[PDB]
DNA sequence: CCCGGTGCCGAGGCCGCTCAATTGGTCGTAGACAGCTCTAGCACCGCTTAAACGCACGTACGCGCTGTCCCCCGCGTTTTAACCGCCAAGGGGATTACTCCCTAGTCTCCAGGCACGTGTCAGATATATACATCCTGTGCATGTACTCGG
DNA sequence: CCGAGTACATGCACAGGATGTATATATCTGACACGTGCCTGGAGACTAGGGAGTAATCCCCTTGGCGGTTAAAACGCGGGGGACAGCGCGTACGTGCGTTTAAGCGGTGCTAGAGCTGTCTACGACCAATTGAGCGGCCTCGGCACCGGG
C-alpha cells in the first residue's frame, strides 16, 4: 500500500501515549492533530540538529546533536551523553 | 457481576509500570528521515539518536496529553478535544 | 472452521462466557445434576433457553415431589 | 532518596526506576530536573478523581 | 429616566481604554511599600533604587496582564465570561509555575 | 474623537578631551588538509507474530436547553492618600596607598580509565499458592389475599 | 356483611464457591563487579613574579522626611445578566471479534566516513606607539503634553 510515514503513527500508539498521560477518553479529531503536533516538534528539534551536524561537517547525525538540539529547546534529555 | 475492563485496564496499569517506548520503532524512524530529508539530503543517522528522538517525542506527548486532560477536565469533560490541545499549547506558549 | 464437537462448559463459565456461547449453535444439550434448575428466577434457566437448541437432556435424581414449582419448570422449560 | 526508594521497592541496588521516583517524589528535585528526562525510569504512577469509576 | 449602560458595556470600554494607552495600572506609593516590605522580610536595612522599583512594578503588571490573558482564555474555554481563581490556577499550572 | 492654540523640558546638535581603536611588528600554535582504517551505519531477506485495521453495537458522555438565584456591574456620593515641591545627610562613588592571592614554569609523583578476562549476582521473566471480594443459591420468617364461618 | 385464619407468595440474610488479585519463590543470564598491569594525562609541590581589589578618606548627589491639593479609592444600591445545576436527546467513542499487515529478530554482506594521526602554516594574542570616535557637558529649540470647543 502506499501510505504517509506521518500516518505511520498508529491510532492505538497515539492511545497508549494518551493512556500513559492519564486520559481515559479520546475523542476521533485527537489522532491527526496529535500527528500534526508531533511533525512540528520533529521539524523543531531536527532542523537544529541537522544544523549542527552540518556545521560539524559530518554526513552522519549523533546522538550529541540531538541532545543539543532538546537542550537549546529546552527539551534536553538525559543518558545519551552530554 | 464483577465491574467490567478488568483485563485491559491491568494492562493499562502493567504496560504503564514496565517502561518501554510506545510510538514503533520502524515507522518513527521513517519519519525522522523523511523529516530530516528535506532539511539535508542524504543524511546518515545513529540508533542513539534515533533513541534519543523518540524518548523526548514521547516524554512531549505524554505531558501535553497531561495538560490536555487538565484541560478537559476544566471543561467538565472527560474526553480530550484538539481544543483542549490548542489551548494546552497557547498556555504552553507553543503557538499564538 | 468448527473443528470440535462436543464440549465440557463450567455453570459459571457459562454465565461469565455468555457472550461467547451465545454466537454458536447447538443441535443437543446435556445436564448433570440438574436440581440447579428448580429456581425458574434463576439466570441459568434464562441463559439455557436463549440459546437456539433442538433437543435436550438432563439426568438428574432430584426429588420433584418436595416442591410442584421444582417439577413445573423441568416440564416447561424442555416443553414450553 | 533514590535509597529511600529502593528499600521501599525491596531492592538492594538502584535503578533508574529508583531515581525517577527519588527525583520526581521530591519537591526540590523535581523543580530542578523537571526540564529533564529520566530514560528506562517512567512516570510517578497517577490517576485522577475523575477518571475513577463510580 | 437615569441614564444606565448595560453590564459589560463600560467593561469593554475600560478594555479599550487600558489596552489602548501603557500606563502602570498599579499605584507607585503602595506597591513600593509593598516591595521594602517583602525586601525587608528577606533581608533588613536594604535600600532600592527608583528604577528598580519601576522595573520591578513593569515586569509585575505586565506579569499580571499575561497571567489575565491566559485566565481569560480559560474561562472562555470553561464557557464562562466570568474568569475564575481555578481559570488562574490552570493557567499556572499549564505554564508550569505551580505544577 | 478630532482640531487649533500655547508651552516647556526633554531631544538633538555642538565643544572638547582621552582612552580605546588602530598601525606596525613578532611567535607560535591550533588548525587545514591529506593519509589510513575500522566501526557502524546502511541494505536485504526470511520465519514469527503482535500489533494494527476494519466493522458491529450500544451505553454513557457531549451538548443543548431551561430555570433559579445571585454575584458582580454601573452610578452616585463620601473619605483617604498619592502626588508635587523644599531641606538635611547618608550613603554611592572618586582618589590614593599597599599586600595577600593567583599566575607562570618546571619537575616529581599519585590516580584514575581502559583492554581483557574472570566470577559473581541482582533481578527480569513466569508460575503457583494464599487471600479476598462478591455472585449465586438456599432457607427461614413475615405479609397479603381469599375463603369460610358466625 | 365482617372478622378470623390458612395458604401462597415473597423478601432478606447467611453461607458456599468461583474468580480476580498479589506476593512469594525459582532460575539462568546480561551486567554490574573485580582483579592485572599501562601509562599518560593529571595533581600537587616548590620558586619567582605580577596585580587587582581591600581599606581609609572625602567630596557630592540622590534618598527620606515635612505639609497641602485635589483625584482616586471606597462604600452603598439596585437590578440584571451570568453561573451553576437539572435534564434529556443524540451520537460517537469504547470494546470486542475477525482479518490483515508490517514490526521485531538477528543473519549476512558492504562500504562511508568519523576518528586518529602526521605535517606544515596563516592567524591572532601580545606588546608599544599614535590618533581620532566617542562621550560627558552644555545650550538652544521644537514635538508633543495639555487643554477647551465641535
Amino acid at each position: 500500500v502506499l501510505r504517509d510515514n506521518i500516518q505511520g503513527i498508529t491510532k492505538p500508539a497515539i492511545r497508549r501515549l494518551a493512556r500513559r498521560g492519564g486520559v481515559k477518553r479520546i475523542s476521533g479529531l485527537i489522532y491527526e492533530e496529535t500527528r500534526g503536533v508531533l511533525k512540528v516538534f520533529l521539524e523543531n528539534v531536527i532542523r537544529d540538529a541537522v544544523t549542527y551536524t552540518e556545521h560539524a561537517k559530518r554526513k552522519t547525525v549523533t546522538a550529541m546533536d540531538v541532545v543539543y538540539a532538546l537542550k537549546r529547546q529546552g527539551r534536553t534529555l538525559y543518558g545519551f551523553g552530554g | 457481576r464483577y465491574r467490567p475492563g478488568t483485563v485491559a485496564l491491568r494492562e493499562i496499569r502493567r504496560y504503564q509500570k514496565s517502561t518501554e517506548l510506545l510510538i514503533r520503532k520502524l515507522p518513527f524512524q521513517r519519519l525522522v528521515r523523511e523529516i530530516a530529508q528535506d532539511f539535508k539530503t542524504d543524511l546518515r543517522f545513529q540508533s542513539s539518536a534515533v533513541m534519543a528522538l523518540q524518548e523526548a517525542c514521547e516524554a512531549y506527548l505524554v505531558g501535553l496529553f497531561e495538560d490536555t486532560n487538565l484541560c478537559a477536565i476544566h471543561a467538565k469533560r472527560v474526553t480530550i478535544m484538539p481544543k483542549d490541545i490548542q489551548l494546552a499549547r497557547r498556555i504552553r506558549g507553543e503557538r499564538a | 472452521d468448527a473443528p470440535f464437537h462436543v464440549v465440557i462448559t463450567s455453570y459459571q463459565l457459562v454465565v461469565q462466557d455468555v457472550k461467547y456461547f451465545q454466537r454458536v449453535k447447538w443441535q443437543y444439550m446435556v445436564l448433570d445434576e440438574a436440581q440447579a434448575l428448580k429456581s425458574s428466577s434463576s439466570v441459568r434457566w434464562k441463559i439455557l433457553l436463549q440459546f437456539q437448541c433442538r433437543n435436550r437432556l438432563l439426568l438428574t435424581g432430584t426429588p420433584i415431589q418436595n416442591t410442584m414449582a421444582e417439577l413445573w419448570a423441568l416440564l416447561h422449560f424442555i416443553m414450553p | 532518596l533514590a535509597g529511600n526508594a529502593a528499600r521501599d521497592n525491596k531492592k538492594t541496588r538502584i535503578i533508574p526506576r529508583h531515581l525517577q521516583l527519588a527525583i520526581r517524589n521530591d519537591e526540590e528535585l523535581n523543580k530542578l530536573l523537571g526540564r529533564v528526562t529520566i530514560a528506562q525510569g517512567g512516570v510517578l504512577p497517577n490517576i485522577q478523581a475523575v477518571l475513577l469509576p463510580k
